[PDB]
């Protein structure tokens, strides 16, 4: 039974460092290949960091060079991963995991610690709302719904008409900008003749500034 | 272990799977080969007798035992030039002596004669008087009919 | 460097056989061997495959693979496909140039459903943000599946990246799939270009919305 | 577990680390044999730009035993090395370096532009030849090709050629770069194996109930050291009822006594349960720190307080003891 644990994770501020560990057992350290794999959110896996199996050796990507250290301790039964001047680039889930041999496969994986890179105080959200034009709403069908913008930390939950209007509501994932903000939208689903004769109010729920906001979407 | 070309008359003056480089005198070998192994055995000791094959008891250590896997039917033995015994060996049952040391230091063939026999049966090198049954006689069928 | 890519969307009914593709380029893929690990939302990857035809314990048969040398590519097929099967399949190799690459990973589903197309709107800055100096264009995908769309901006004919984010597909309260992605213009570059608009696509056919300054 | 000491490596460092490598049209070959096959210094190198095993995957490899291993080595363009591989076809696959559709082993290679460089014409290839190799063959003759229909007659000419071209090998040329390959072929024959990967071996322990591996043998039981000695040839010692007696350790060729892990049956001594359910535990022939602690002949007594006045036995336990 081999497990491995993660943690050091959490919130840092541009140009600056933690250390990520992952402790494990089930095996002898000094037997195996120990890696670090990063993934930001909404992207694929790559490589990180690749340390041998007695220390004697590392190896690293190209992005991460002359920033990132990775070490070992074999009596400690744990891989550790220095990080120095992270960027906002940096944010992503860092994965430990065991490797037989070199080129061979990642045997095992651990859960995945998330570190995040941001310079961004707690802030609530400004919200502006995205009117469908004619164009699309001489269809016969229309859409319309708000814009959740420069807030932080997540997340933000949106409803319509303080939870009256749930038929035809989604709300959308935020995405992270380079500024260090959230933002994320909303939208309702409408039959094109009721534009003009029904209310729609979005409810912008920010609860990390106790923030809430209203507002009414119109046709353009 | 190569395919080596020989004479008919090969001597001494005065591809290969294996390779390995390191009267008064009486030489004693054993060679066997058993599942692709062969064994050797030698034992080298002192002699005063010039004329005939020593009397004497002695046991071969065995001295390498090497993974050559070679079909062994005919051997020639190789001289210098300007005596030696073969015999051959068979699957016979022997009782065999150990001392203090574990080295061995006598022996019984339990097929040479009827002493030997009761011996072997025995387990002992001694045998006190009496009657001991050491083997079956069953005379066998020679013809159908 | 040594790089692996892959096909975004890649779908097939239950019960059948899908096969999932990852290509190199800048080295040969052929000359090490090629990894195939699965995630499933929620946690880490796991090798379903290693060393071109292996597979660890835990892993039915219905996983195999190989590596077409003269293609410098290699896949895996999945049969008898599960809707457990449903996940994020990453290839991985070595290079000297790159040492552990992995490609940027397939999204696999398997149509326990019916397909749609997405319902694409795009809707313009407002009033009320031109006025605090911001022009964000927001692209709202909904209503579609298989749950893997592409989704790019342009101004005029000519695509643009600056200030582009998106998100992935996430399950709706109709079990379809709606995602999105904002362009973030300052008002001065939105008014730079006659019109600008978000194109999505889904399987091969897409889906374009313009809108403008006026 | 505990194996003797290695002190005979396969020579792959040999082969890899050589000054000067082969023609591809003139491969080398050398046999391994007789050897510890140590293949930690092959697939845990960072420095080879190939490495795959078509036989059995490096996991197993380093526990496996082979009669044979050959080292086959040559230097080709790194375009070619894609063609050091069972089913592949090409100038190289088939004029120089054959490998059979069934091939068992692993082909390394590695860029060795910083040396095999200039041109340097000294590597070549074979070009031309009336038919292809036949796996793990080799041809170096250097009879003109005849490509048509008028005889060579041993010069070049019109449709006639030197079967051979060199490789244009610069240090500014990655394709085109020279790149060192070996190619490791491993097989087993009916004959004993003689090359086996290193085994490796734990601390012993002594005076304590263990499970063991020595060499060969197997078994439980408690090692001690031995008053005891063998002959230089000797490996372990066996007991008159054919039971294992003691093992000569592999790498210290000290000698262990070997004991079997105590036990013995477990008696309750006890006044009758009329008077009292009050009970002593005996637990037969086995040591007081195996197991008002008594030790006696007849087992390590426990819960009876000894003394030193002798009485007329009731419950006896043996030995003299009641
Ligand atoms: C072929 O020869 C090369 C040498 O040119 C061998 O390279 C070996 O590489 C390892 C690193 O993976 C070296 O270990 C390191 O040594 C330094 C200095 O003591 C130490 O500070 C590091 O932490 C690490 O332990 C090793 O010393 C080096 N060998 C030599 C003789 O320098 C290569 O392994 C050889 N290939 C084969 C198949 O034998
Ligand atoms: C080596 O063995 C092969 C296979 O039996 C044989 O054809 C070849 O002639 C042998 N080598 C020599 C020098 O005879
Ligand atoms: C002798 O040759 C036969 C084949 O004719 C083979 O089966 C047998 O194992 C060989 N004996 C030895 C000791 O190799
Ligand atoms: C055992 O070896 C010793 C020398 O160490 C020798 O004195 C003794 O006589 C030998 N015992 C026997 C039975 O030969
Ligand atoms: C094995 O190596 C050790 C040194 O680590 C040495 O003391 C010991 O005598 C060696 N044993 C043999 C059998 O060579
Ligand atoms: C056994 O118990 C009975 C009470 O049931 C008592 O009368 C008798 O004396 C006891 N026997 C002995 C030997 O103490
Ligand atoms: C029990 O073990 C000790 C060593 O701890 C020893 O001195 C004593 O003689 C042993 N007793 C018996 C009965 O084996
Ligand atoms: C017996 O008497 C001696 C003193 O002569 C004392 O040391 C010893 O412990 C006594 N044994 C018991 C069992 O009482």
């Amino acid at each position: 039974e081999v497990q491995l644990v993660e943690s050091g994770g959490g919130l840092v501020q541009p140009g600056g460092s933690l250390r990520l560990s992952c402790a494990a057992s089930g095996f002898t350290f000094s037997s195996y290949w120990m890696n670090w794999v990063r993934q930001a959110p909404g992207k694929g896996l790559e490589w990180v960091a690749n340390i041998k199996q007695d220390g004697s050796e590392k190896y690293y990507v190209d992005s991460v060079k002359g920033r990132f250290t990775i070490s070992r301790d074999n009596a400690k039964n744990s891989l550790f991963l220095q990080m120095n001047s992270l960027r906002a680039e940096d944010t992503a889930v860092y994965y430990c995991a065991r490797v037989w041999w070199l080129r061979g496969s990642f045997d095992y994986w651990g859960q995945g610690t998330l570190v995040t890179v941001s310079s961004a105080s707690t802030k609530g959200p400004s919200v502006f709302p995205l009117a469908p034009s004619s164009k699309s709403t001489s269809g016969g069908t229309a859409a319309l719904g708000c814009l959740v913008k420069d807030y932080f930390p997540e997340p933000v939950t949106v409803s319509w008409n303080s939870g009256a209007l749930t038929s035809g509501v989604h709300t959308f994932p935020a995405v992270l900008q380079s500024s260090g903000l959230y933002s994320l939208s909303s939208v309702v689903t409408v039959p094109s003749s009721s534009l003009g004769t029904q209310t729609y109010i979005c409810n912008v729920n920010h609860k990390p500034s106790n923030t809430k906001v209203d507002k009414k979407v119109e046709p353009k | 272990v190569c395919e080596f070309q020989f004479c008919n008359d090969p001597f001494l003056g005065v591809n290969c799977t294996f390779e390995y480089v390191s009267f008064k005198n009486l030489r004693e070998f054993v060679f066997k080969n058993i599942d692709g192994y062969f064994k050797i055995y030698s034992k080298h000791t002192p002699i005063n007798l010039v004329r005939d094959l020593p009397q004497g008891f002695s046991a071969l250590e065995p001295l390498v035992d090497l993974p050559i896997g070679i079909n062994i039917t005919r051997f020639q033995t190789l001289l210098a030039l300007h005596a030696y015994y073969v015999g051959y060996l068979q699957p016979r049952t022997f009782l065999l002596k150990y001392n203090e040391n574990g080295t061995i230091t006598d022996a019984v063939d339990c097929a040479l004669d009827p002493l030997s026999e009761t011996k072997c049966t025995l387990k002992s090198f001694t045998v006190e008087k009496g009657i001991y049954q050491t083997s079956n006689f069953r005379v066998q069928p020679t013809e159908s009919i | 460097n040594f790089m692996l890519t892959q096909p975004h969307s890649v779908s097939e009914s239950p019960g059948k056989t899908v096969t999932i593709s990852c290509t190199g380029s800048s080295g040969s893929i052929a000359s090490n061997y090629v990894q195939w690990y699965q995630q499933r939302p929620g946690s880490a990857p796991t090798t379903v495959i290693y060393e071109d035809n292996q597979r660890p314990s835990g892993v039915p048969d219905r996983f195999s693979g190989s590596i077409d040398s003269s293609s410098n590519s290699a896949s895996l097929t999945i049969s008898g496909l599960k809707t457990e099967d449903e996940a994020d399949y990453y290839c991985q190799s070595y290079d000297s140039s790159n040492h552990v690459v992995f490609g940027g990973g397939t999204k696999l589903t398997v149509l326990g459903q019916p397909k749609a197309a997405p319902s694409v709107t795009l809707f313009p800055p407002s009033s009320e943000e031109l006025q605090a100096n911001k022009a964000t264009l927001v692209c709202l995908i909904s209503d579609f599946y298989p749950g893997a769309v592409t989704v790019a901006w342009k101004a005029d004919s000519s695509p643009v990246k600056a200030g582009v984010e998106t998100t992935t597909p996430s399950k709706q309260s109709n079990n379809k799939y709606a995602a999105s992605s904002y362009l973030s213009l300052t008002p001065e570059q939105w008014k730079s270009h006659r019109s600008y608009s978000c194109q999505v696509t889904h399987e091969g056919s897409t889906v374009e919305k313009t809108v403008a300054p006026t | 577990v505990r194996f003797p000491n290695i002190t005979n490596l396969c020579p792959f460092g040999e082969v890899f680390n050589a000054t000067r490598f082969a023609s591809v049209y003139a491969w080398n070959r050398k046999r391994i044999s007789n050897c510890v096959a140590d293949y930690s210094v092959l697939y845990n190198s960072a420095s080879f730009s190939t490495f795959k095993c078509y036989g059995v995957s490096p996991t197993k490899l380093n526990d496996l035993c082979f009669t044979n291993v050959y080292a086959d080595s040559f230097v080709i363009r790194g375009d070619e090395v894609r063609q050091i591989a069972p089913g592949q076809t090409g100038k190289i696959a088939d004029y120089n370096y054959k490998l059979p559709d069934d091939f068992t082993g692993c082909v390394i290679a590695w860029n060795s532009n910083n040396l095999d460089s200039k041109g340097n014409y000294n590597y070549l290839y074979r070009l031309f030849r009336k038919s292809n190799l036949k796996p793990f063959e080799r041809d170096i003759s250097t009879e003109i090709y005849q490509a048509g229909s008028t005889p060579c007659n041993g010069v070049e000419g019109f449709n006639c050629y030197f079967p051979l071209q060199s490789y244009g090998f610069q240090p500014t040329n990655v394709g085109y770069q020279p790149y060192r390959v070996v190619v490791l072929s491993f097989e087993l024959l009916h004959a004993p194996a003689t090359v086996c990967g290193p085994k490796k071996s734990t601390n012993l322990v002594k005076n304590k109930c263990v499970n063991f591996n020595f060499n060969g043998l197997t078994g439980t039981g408690v090692l001690t050291e031995s008053n005891k000695k063998f002959l230089p040839f000797q490996q372990f010692g066996r007991d008159i009822a054919d039971t294992t007696d003691a093992v000569r350790d592999p790498q210290t060729l000290e000698i262990l006594d070997i004991t079997p892990c105590s036990f013995g049956g477990v008696s309750v001594i006890t006044p009758g349960t009329n008077t009292s359910n009050q009970v002593a535990v005996l637990y037969q022939d086995v040591n007081c720190t195996e197991v008002n602690v008594f030790q006696t002949r007849a087992g390590c007594l426990i819960g009876a307080e000894h003394v030193n006045n002798s009485y007329e036995c009731d419950i006896p336990i043996g030995a003299g003891i009641c």
